[PDB]
């Protein structure tokens, strides 16, 4: 998928003498330029280009390459529709996390994050083409509950938190805040024993510890009320599954009562003529008889 | 810097029958190669480029480049001796964990995470040219108290939690057992009112709602007895 927001450079320190061409000219080698915007008042733009590897050299041989007098800074402006999504399955896969948000809007690009040896932690980042349809995919999910398996685990759809861990905060940056230079006249060291420091130090430790114990507890806390509910909803699960065996089991009792009662009808039909037979046989026998005797005394 | 890990790229899907001086070649485009590591048998090895900027560059180059049968495979290197440090101090700096981590060895990069408002998440990295110097710093500053500025309360060095946002989990390296199968019958479906799954699935989105307010109470908890504990410390300055 060509130009997406993953393709999207950001330039910094342009100059305010600059013109959308001059700005075009500077990625001429990476082919047709994309969406363009620049802010001369403060000397930064954007441009998209075809494919995410073509961004990748732009930035790789443009960062920190001169504009007349100020040294360009090229980054990947950061993605402005894209969403956090936890509480997934193991199996939850990039493929399905993709098919399971495609119905919200054009999907950009859906990972699972997966760990050194591979394995789902249950969040992944989805990346929409448009605001809207990430808007959308929030407002659903945090309203409805969207599940993606058997399981009835449902999906927690968060705005994504994008951290720097490139420029960091610089030095230059971090003077601006008078208490920095303060701070910073003792200078970085293990704090000896029989200072005054020392003890606070472990103080500290045994604060960092306890909030470290205290976190944990919340995760136990969690573990145990899902396993808590996992019995909770398995046990109406089998008296639903009991519910279906005690009506079923109903129905097919008054229909065998119906079409038993419907062999009885027959059968009294059966047992109906074959006495209206033997009714007519000794009906005509007492005829015959009494007849025979009305015959001998007429004689 | 020159010729740190941030420039070493791993390669597989390499022919049997290569050579340290055709995995040279291969890498000439990309000026001068430092360490080569290579395994025959197996197709994979290591080539480490003068900067970063080559290696991004021979990266995205040489990423599915064919090669006698196969599609090579061109990552950036996991780093060996990479941590990540917490609690760190509320006035810091790039420059200041640098030079408090080159104590225990050559710093190649260090960093102060930020949140995107330019304010520090609290997390930083501190990345070192070799496995020793990792080893130490994380030792030492388990058993000591290490303080970067006059405050007195110490950093925290874990080991660097290497997680990947790039390939993800693809459907291809997924394990097809019994329960990937019983899992993947039901599909991706918004669960309607009043249904079995229904009142199942509200239960856990309370569940998180309460988690979530418990850890916001330990966030409380423990911002109380770091305000009473500076107080403390105020105090006991003043002794002379």
């Amino acid at each position: 998928k060509t130009y997406t927001q993953r393709c999207r450079l950001f330039v910094g320190n342009l100059p305010a003498d600059i013109t959308e061409d001059e700005f075009k000219r500077l990625f001429a080698k990476y082919g047709e330029p994309g969406e363009v915007f620049i802010n001369k008042g403060k000397g930064f733009g954007f441009i998209k280009l075809e494919s995410r590897a073509l961004a990748e050299i732009a930035k790789a041989e443009l960062d920190d390459t001169p504009m007349r007098g100020r040294q360009l800074r090229v980054r990947f402006a950061t993605h402005a529709a894209a969403l956090s999504v936890r509480n997934l399955s193991p199996y939850v896969s990039n493929e399905l996390l993709e098919e399971a948000f495609s119905q919200f809007g054009p999907i950009e690009r859906a990972v699972v994050i997966v760990d050194d040896r591979g394995r789902s932690t249950g969040k992944g980042i989805v990346e929409f083409a448009s605001k809207p349809a990430a808007r959308k995919a929030f407002e659903r999910c945090s309203e409805g509950v969207f599940l993606l398996t058997t399981t009835p685990r449902p999906v927690i759809v968060e705005p994504l938190e994008q951290l720097d861990d490139e420029d960091g905060l610089p030095e230059k940056l971090a003077q601006k805040n008078p208490m920095y230079q303060k701070e910073r006249e003792t200078p970085p060291r293990f704090a000896q024993h029989g200072t005054f420091e020392y003890e606070y130090s472990q103080r500290w430790k045994s604060l960092d510890e306890m909030e470290k114990q205290q976190r944990e507890q919340v995760e136990k806390n969690m573990k145990d009320a899902k396993d808590k509910l996992e019995s909770e909803m398995e046990d109406a699960y089998h008296e639903h599954q009991a519910n279906l065996l005690r009506q079923d089991l109903m129905r097919r009792q008054e229909e065998l009562r119906r079409m038993e009662e419907l062999h009885n009808q027959e059968m009294q039909k059966r047992k109906e003529m074959q006495l209206r037979q033997e009714e007519e046989r000794r009906r005509r026998e007492e005829e015959m008889m009494i007849r025979q005797r009305e015959m001998e005394e007429q004689m | 810097k020159t010729f740190t890990q941030r420039s070493r790229l791993f390669v597989g899907n390499l022919p049997p029958d290569i050579t340290e001086e055709e995995m040279r070649k291969l890498f000439e485009k990309y000026g001068k190669a430092g360490e080569v590591f290579i395994h025959k048998d197996k197709g994979f090895g290591f080539i480490r480029l003068e900067t970063r900027t080559l290696a991004e560059i021979a990266k995205v180059e040489l990423d599915n480049m064919p090669l006698r049968g196969k599609q090579l495979r061109v990552r950036f290197a996991c780093h060996s001796a990479s941590l990540t440090v917490r609690n760190l101090p509320q006035y810091v700096s790039n420059e200041l964990l640098e030079e408090a981590f080159s104590v225990f060895g050559q710093v190649e990069r260090a960093v102060v995470i930020v949140d995107d408002r330019g304010r520090p998440s609290g997390k930083g990295i501190v990345e070192f040219s070799g496995k020793p110097a990792a080893r130490k710093a994380l030792d030492r500053c388990s058993e000591g108290s290490f303080l970067l500025t006059t405050f007195p309360r110490p950093v925290t060095v874990e080991p660097m939690d290497q997680l990947d946002d790039e390939e993800g989990l693809p459907e291809k390296l997924v394990i097809k057992n019994q329960q990937f199968h019983k899992e993947r019958e039901q599909p991706p479906r918004f669960a309607q009112p009043g249904s079995f799954e229904y009142e199942y699935a509200m239960r856990w989105k309370a569940l998180i709602e309460m988690e979530k307010q418990q850890q916001d109470q330990v966030d409380r908890n423990i911002k109380e007895a770091r305000e009473k504990l500076e107080m403390e410390m105020e105090a006991a300055r003043h002794e002379h």
